[PDB]
């Protein structure tokens, strides 16, 4: 996940 | 050793503010949405995908204001990839003096964990705001709470934490007004 997971 | 290098002349005297980046300051989101703030291509696998980011109510505002009041660090779980182009885009007042993504938080048992000790900072004069608990569960001493932002246009918590934070910059130790 490339956003905060 | 630490995450930051020492502070510049002009920050030296002011409290550090680690600055979360989804949730806190937008939200985004690989569906695709028409009111988008932000589009930002990131590749994953040689696959380029298109992430649409919206903005919260009265950011612009508050990193303005926050960047000239405190030392502001952008710590993200999030990839660089992903958080670079969004903070080069959201930032133009240049507030962030640093941006810390993923690599640099410590993972501790199946969460990534902001470490304010590796700062590098006093953590009398160091705070977080972050929409997620579990970032500083090692400094819950630090922190300044805020809700969750997923695509409320009415919501309204950055512009109404300002008076909090303008009141915290005169302090010379943040223990003493969030309990330590
Ligand atoms: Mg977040």
């Amino acid at each position: 996940s490339p956003t905060s997971p | 050793q630490y995450l930051l290098p020492e502070a510049k002349a002009q920050d030296s005297d002011k409290i550090c503010v680690v600055i979360n980046l989804d949730e806190t300051l937008v939200h985004s989101s690989f569906k695709p949405v028409n009111n988008a703030d932000f589009i930002i291509p990131v590749e994953i696998d040689g696959v380029v995908h298109q992430v649409y980011v919206l903005k919260r109510p009265h950011v612009d505002e508050f990193l303005q204001r926050m960047g000239e009041l405190f030392e502001c660090v952008l710590f993200t779980a999030s990839l660089a990839k992903y958080a670079d182009p969004v903070a080069d885009l959201l930032d133009k007042w240049g507030a962030f003096r640093a941006r810390l993504f993923r690599e640099s938080c410590v993972f501790h048992r199946g969460n990534y964990v902001k470490d304010l000790s590796r700062l590098g900072r006093d953590l009398r004069r160091v705070l977080i705001l972050d929409n997620s608990p579990a970032s500083y569960v090692f400094h819950p001493d630090n922190a300044v709470p805020v809700a969750s932002w997923f695509d409320n246009m009415s919501d309204t918590e950055l512009h109404d934490l300002l008076p909090f934070f303008e009141q915290l910059s005169r302090v010379d130790d943040v223990y003493s007004v969030l309990r330590q």
